[PDB]
RNA sequence: AUGGUGAACUAUGCCUGAAUAGGGUGAAGCCAGAGGAAACUCUGGUGGAGGCUCGUAGCGGUUCUGACGUGCAAAUCGAUC
RNA sequence: UUCAAAUGAGAACUUUGAAGACUGAAGUGGGGAAAGGUUCCACGUCAACAGCAGUUGGACGUGGGUUAGUCGAUCCUAAGAGAUGGGGAAGCUCCGUUUCAAAGGCCUGAUUUUAUGCAGGCCACCAUCGAAAGGGAAUCCGGUUAAGAUUCCGGAACCUGGAUAUGGAUUCUUCACGGUAACGUAACUGAAUGUGGAGACGUCGGCGCGAGCCCUGGGAGGAGUUAUCUUUUCUUCUUAACAGCUUAUCACCCCGGAAUUGGUUUAUCCGGAGAUGGGGUCUUAUGGCUGGAAGAGGCCAGCACCUUUGCUGGCUCCGGUGCGCUUGUGACGGCCCGUGAAAAUCCACAGGAAGGAAUAGUUUUCAUGCCAGGUCGUACUGAUAACCGCAGCAGGUCUCCAAGGUGAACAGCCUCUAGUUGAUAGAAUAAUGUAGAUAAGGGAAGUCGGCAAAAUAGAUCCGUAACUUCGGGAUAAGGAUUGGCUCUAAGGGUCGGGUACGAUCAACUUAGAACUGGUACGGACAAGGGGAAUCUGACUGUCUAAUUAAAACAUAGCAUUGCGAUGGUCAGAAAGUGAUGUUGACGCAAU
């Protein structure tokens, strides 16, 4: 789940993940959250583990 | 004072033709080569209901002969023409119910509606269902054509100018009373917001001459002058006479 | 209004953030007369007009 | 999506180059008015369309599980 | 049973407009409402709907006629007065 | 309990009539029904032979 | 007893929001939206419903093989085979009696 | 007086949608039957017309000159209509 | 409304359990439209607010939450709005919208300098805005959250655009065969141009069918009652989009040639322009079987245990009925001086430009396979507290779904599901009130006046005046009857009969007869007072929102007037301006 500019796109959000995190994209979904921010859930095919991706890149 | 009701008419805004459902714009066929030298043939492809109209509709479909291509009419029925019929209209045309005949070439007495004032407007006289005009004479040097319209007056137009042979479908649709209100209420639905009408002796002065009063009453003579004024002009309009019209009529 | 324009949604965003009590730090800066948030919004007692 | 009985269209479904995956069902069901019998349904997931196959039969069961390409996956029960 | 006396189909207004204009009406609308012979095909299939227009129920023809009748006896003169004239121009 | 009393024609006097005998059944459906029973007969009478079309024809429009 | 609400924001019963209930494997009732009725497609010269042709919304027609938007005589999809009859019945007298028109009024313009 | 802002109420036309328990009455059309010398007159059905009708919801707002009259309410509440 | 427990400093008011009730599917239920904008959810929490309280809250503090190729927008056009060459106007600006305008763009050929110049031929269509109810490409079921879902998960589809290749089809008779025909199909080339169709259309009526609901039998389970009675009462027994085969009223074809006229609808319409009959063709609304799919969901049992929470099982079956109810739809019929949108978009045909095989071509409207589908909305309320009424106001504010009995019924009255039990509380019961009732004898004497109140009332049967436009008046008036229980009679369906009847299944209607009671029985609910006249408006209809609903306005009918377009009436400062006018005297305008 990442907070995203409001300017990009479904495309453009599953070009900047692959790029800054070396992954595979299945699909992009968005929302805008009740605040003026963009929300994509985005969801990686299985070869990539998301859980481990996540602790890789910091958060947790 | 206010402004009457006859002066709010012209602005059109809730007085203009209530039109969505009618047919189209009825007309002659444009006044072509074929039409003043000739003859060109059409089918009435099907006759039609006008909605607001007293008249059905006769929709005549002929070839285009400049394009390949079918260029459809909007006639009004003269009575007897039917589905399937074929149309001729041209100089030389045979003098059969339907067909459009340049004035100049039927006898005198012939029967036509949706006639010419000048050749060419594509119709204006005799629309009405089941009016006509009648054909009283020629002056083949400048080719005139004396008829009498349904108003009675015999107007004098040109040899050119086309008519077609019949009278208009409909004749009759008012000799049944409208019997009730919602009649007239559904037929004025389909024309235009005319109906129904206070009168101007039920209403207070500033809306009309007739207005105000301790009875109700026109107070002066209602004969108003041609050389009245807007918001004066309400009544009997430059009436040459007035009363109970008895005796006969018929022009002379 | 259950179907809104993004003109809308993005002031109704604008207004959420600014329904916040005074940061109560602000309270302690030198020369601080700010008490209290004087322009405090509440659905139930003003509508903001859309 | 498809129901299918042509056996021989059904093994050449089952080696169409997109079919990957399959599966066979077994259900327990009643024979005309009587006894009950041990029905099983072919599943082909095609790239576009289920299609299975009912082998009323037990004996043409067997014989048929076999018969499937040895590269296929075949989700049993 | 005879179910009434003289307003036939009329009586569906009951009493209200008074006997004459519910006697015109009943005229026209007895005219209007009728079963006619057809010229094309010999059947008594005209009907109207859409005062001036007559279709044949059967062979499907649409002839323009008058507002509550097929033949109103202006057109009819005219049919004649037209032959007439139309003979005048050939012989 | 009490539908098998009205079944038994019961409860049905006149002091348990509120709708007209029209609104509780219809003069129009007891005919449709019956007007129904009298073609189908003719029509099986008919076509088993029993009777000619000549008395049929006439029976149908006595119907 | 079972009661059931609209699946989509146009709650008003428009032509375009007919609803049909149904019985789910949830052994539930739950509404399903209806599209418009179908009509048959007619015959331009006389009108009825031409025969054979499949009955699909217009853009649906798109979607279907051509055997379902035809018939295979001449005029197949368009006219109803009676008119079809009659337009070639039609068509070969004109022309013969076409024939007939021209040397009779040829004779004339040799004896006149 | 001058320059401006309003048809979110309401009045009227137009466009596009939507809505209205259950009863009474029994108009044309139609089928069969009876009388009569004739002209013609009758009867029983069928059918289901109407700015018809009893009456809810709806729309209205007649009376109590009812409640209230520093109100629930700057027009409401009840009954009746 | 009540009892108790829990919680808390504090409990009439919070939470839980128990009891009493309510809304009674025309909801106090389950959702939306407009409007609100976070009220949604969790946690914390009571200073102010919730006209008593408060531990509770739509409050306060802190956080979390709205996921789409298929749902909407987006596209299209409706009334309308409005740029543009222009024409007015000192001017802000007014007028005109295809309008006195040199108004613009697609298919592919030409290229092998090479990219797009020109060689054809079309089209003269001439902005654009305007529908979250009109038109419209395409999705379903199960599962899942504290709070999202036709959007997530799972499984199963479908549309559109872009690529494409293998298989099938087709051709040496190049552009498929079969059927007499209706027409059939897995396919079965088709440019310009033209034409047809679908989009695409009122209303009411009865009749036919579909679905969901309602009722009900047998069985297989679970629950309640059981002093006594009840093989009983309650409840589970489900099957989506999509796909294959099949399924139709109407329509149509072939054989045939009809008076002794026949077929036939509830409703009289059809036949020598070919009926009755026999045989065929078509639309696939809709239903059936199967695939989806039992692996789901539903209902039970049998063991496991602080946990994540499992595990093993079984059953999920077969039917009945219809003037039932809601909705859908069909073939008809009634009505009109009313005859009941538009455009986008999609298909078909007519046409035959062209291109195309024997040593191998044409084929992507047949099958299968590849890629992609953005942007914004998506929480919740929708109201006796989330909208508008200064407010948590007895007001106002568009709409879908809709169980059982009584009954004519969506009435009233009671119930099931669901939701409530919210409205300061305690003690008394004086006067006077407000709202609900009853009164001996009289019976309008009361009063401006029967104001108010009372009386009446359903249904079946009997009976019914003047007068009348013959339609009415009329429920005129006036009468009788009405429970329970136990019987009788009449009214139907379905199947074999050589080329009279039998057998069996399922419905409340109506009439008649006994018995019976403190003479009661439309037992609550529901439900017209009637008559004789005068004045007045014909009638249905309309108005003074917030003191006037009427005799006032309207209306049909009657009568008068103006006008043939170079016109009548009307608008504007002006105009190459506008209304009537998509008009034409059976018209428009004015009385
Ligand atoms: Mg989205
Ligand atoms: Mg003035
Ligand atoms: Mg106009
Ligand atoms: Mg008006
Ligand atoms: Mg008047
Ligand atoms: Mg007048
Ligand atoms: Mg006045
Ligand atoms: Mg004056
Ligand atoms: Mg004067
Ligand atoms: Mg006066
Ligand atoms: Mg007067
Ligand atoms: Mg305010
Ligand atoms: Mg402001
Ligand atoms: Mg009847
Ligand atoms: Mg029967
Ligand atoms: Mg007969
Ligand atoms: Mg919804
Ligand atoms: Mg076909
Ligand atoms: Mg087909
Ligand atoms: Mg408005
Ligand atoms: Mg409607
Ligand atoms: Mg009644
Ligand atoms: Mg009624
Ligand atoms: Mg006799
Ligand atoms: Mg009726
Ligand atoms: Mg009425
Ligand atoms: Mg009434
Ligand atoms: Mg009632
Ligand atoms: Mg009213
Ligand atoms: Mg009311
Ligand atoms: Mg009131
Ligand atoms: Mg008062
Ligand atoms: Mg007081
Ligand atoms: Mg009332
Ligand atoms: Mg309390
Ligand atoms: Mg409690
Ligand atoms: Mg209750
Ligand atoms: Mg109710
Ligand atoms: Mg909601
Ligand atoms: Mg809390
Ligand atoms: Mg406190
Ligand atoms: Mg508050
Ligand atoms: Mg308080
Ligand atoms: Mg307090
Ligand atoms: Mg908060
Ligand atoms: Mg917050
Ligand atoms: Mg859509
Ligand atoms: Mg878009
Ligand atoms: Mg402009
Ligand atoms: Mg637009
Ligand atoms: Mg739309
Ligand atoms: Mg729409
Ligand atoms: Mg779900
Ligand atoms: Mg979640
Ligand atoms: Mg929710
Ligand atoms: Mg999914
Ligand atoms: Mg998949
Ligand atoms: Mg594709
Ligand atoms: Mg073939
Ligand atoms: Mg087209
Ligand atoms: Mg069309
Ligand atoms: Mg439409
Ligand atoms: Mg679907
Ligand atoms: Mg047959
Ligand atoms: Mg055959
Ligand atoms: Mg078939
Ligand atoms: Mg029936
Ligand atoms: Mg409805
Ligand atoms: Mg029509
Ligand atoms: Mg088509
Ligand atoms: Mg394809
Ligand atoms: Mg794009
Ligand atoms: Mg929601
Ligand atoms: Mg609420
Ligand atoms: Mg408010
Ligand atoms: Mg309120
Ligand atoms: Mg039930
Ligand atoms: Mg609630
Ligand atoms: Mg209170
Ligand atoms: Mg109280
Ligand atoms: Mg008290
Ligand atoms: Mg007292
Ligand atoms: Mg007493
Ligand atoms: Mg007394
Ligand atoms: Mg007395
Ligand atoms: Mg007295
Ligand atoms: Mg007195
Ligand atoms: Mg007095
Ligand atoms: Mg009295
Ligand atoms: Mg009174
Ligand atoms: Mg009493
Ligand atoms: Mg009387
Ligand atoms: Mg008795
Ligand atoms: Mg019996
Ligand atoms: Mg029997
Ligand atoms: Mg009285
Ligand atoms: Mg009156
Ligand atoms: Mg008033
Ligand atoms: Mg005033
Ligand atoms: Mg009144
Ligand atoms: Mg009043
Ligand atoms: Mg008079
Ligand atoms: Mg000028
Ligand atoms: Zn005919």
């Amino acid at each position: 789940v990442f907070q995203v500019s409001m300017k990009a796109n479904k495309y453009q959000i599953k070009k900047a993940v692959k790029e800054l995190y070396e992954v595979d994209v299945l699909k992009v979904n968005t929302l805008v959250r009740p605040n003026g921010t963009k929300k994509a859930y985005v969801r990686l095919t299985a070869d990539y583990d998301a859980l481990d991706i996540a602790n890789r890149i910091g958060y947790i | 004072g206010r402004v009457i009701r006859n002066q709010r008419k012209g602005a059109g805004s809730i007085f203009t033709s209530h039109t969505r459902l009618r047919q189209g714009a009825a007309k002659l066929r444009t006044l072509d080569y074929a039409e003043r030298h000739g003859y060109i043939r059409g089918i009435v492809k099907q006759i039609v209901h006008d909605s607001g109209r007293g008249a059905p509709l006769a929709k005549v479909v002929f070839r285009d002969p400049y394009k390949y291509r079918l260029r459809e009419e909007i006639f009004i029925a003269n009575e007897g023409v039917h589905t399937g019929q074929f149309i001729y209209a041209g100089k030389k045309a045979s003098l059969n119910v339907g067909n459009v005949l340049p004035l100049g070439s039927v006898p005198e007495g012939t029967i036509v509606s949706n006639v010419e004032e000048k050749p060419g407007d594509r119709g204006a006289l005799a629309r009405a269902s089941g009016n006509y005009v009648i054909i009283i004479g020629h002056n083949p040097d400048e080719n005139k054509t004396r008829v009498r319209l349904p108003s009675g007056a015999k107007k004098v137009i040109s040899s050119d100018a086309r008519g077609v042979i019949g009278v208009i479908a409909g004749g009759g649709r008012v000799d049944k009373p409208l019997l009730k209100a919602g009649r007239a209420f559904h037929k004025y639905r389909l024309k235009r917001n005319s109906w129904p009408k206070t009168r101007g002796v039920a209403m207070n002065p500033v809306d009309h001459p007739h207005g105000g009063g301790n009875h109700q009453h026109i107070g002066k003579a209602s004969t108003i002058s041609r050389g009245a004024v807007s918001g004066q002009k309400a009544g009997l309009i430059a009436a040459r006479r007035t009363g109970l019209l008895r005796g006969s009529q018929k022009t002379q | 209004a259950a179907q809104k324009s993004f003109r809308i949604k993005q002031k109704m965003a604008k207004a959420k953030k600014q329904n916040r009590p005074l940061p109560q730090w602000i309270r302690l800066r030198t020369n601080n007369t700010i008490r209290y948030n004087a322009k405090r919004r509440n659905w139930r007692r003003t509508k903001m007009n859309i | 999506a498809r129901e299918i009985t042509d056996i021989k269209q059904f093994l050449e479904l089952t080696r169409r180059a997109d079919v990957k995956t399959a599966t066979v069902k077994i259900n327990k069901k009643l024979n005309k008015a009587g006894k009950p019998f041990r029905q099983t349904k072919f599943k082909v997931r095609g790239s576009s369309s289920l299609y299975t196959l009912v082998i009323n039969d037990a004996g043409k069961a067997k014989k048929l599980i076999q018969s499937l390409p040895p590269t296929l996956k075949v989700n049993r029960l | 049973a005879k179910r009434t006396k003289k307003v036939g189909i009329t009586g569906k207004y009951g009493v209200r407009y008074g006997s004459s204009l519910r006697r015109q009406v009943k005229k026209l609308e007895i005219q209007q409402h009728a079963r006619y012979d057809c010229s094309f095909c010999g059947k008594k299939t005209v009907k109207r709907g859409a005062a001036g227009i007559w279709t044949c129920s059967c062979c499907k023809k649409t002839v323009a006629g008058g507002a509550y009748t097929v033949s109103t006896a202006a057109a009819a003169t005219v049919r004649s007065t037209i032959r007439r004239l139309r003979e005048m121009v050939e012989a | 309990a009490h539908a098998q009393s009205k079944r038994e024609g019961r409860h049905s006097g006149y002091g348990k009539r509120k709708g007209t005998r029209e609104a509780r059944l219809p003069s129009q459906v007891v005919w449709i029904r019956r007007l129904r029973v009298l073609r189908r007969l003719l029509a099986k009478y008919r076509d088993a032979g029993k009777i000619d079309k000549h008395l049929y024809h006439v029976l149908y429009k006595e119907s | 007893a079972q009661r059931v609400t609209f699946r989509r924001r146009n709650p008003y019963n428009t032509r375009s929001n007919k609803i049909k209930v149904v019985k789910t494997p949830g052994g539930i009732l739950r509404a399903q939206h209806v599209k418009k009725l179908a009509t048959r497609p007619k015959c331009g010269d006389c009108g009825s419903a031409l025969q054979g042709i499949s009955t699909l919304r217009p853009r649906q027609y798109a979607t279907v093989s051509k055997t379902h938007k035809t018939v295979s005589r001449a005029y197949g999809g368009s006219r109803c085979a009676n008119c079809v009859k009659e337009r070639i019945i039609r068509a070969f007298l004109i022309e013969e009696q076409k024939i007939v028109k021209k040397v009779v009024k040829e004779q004339t313009e040799a004896a006149k």
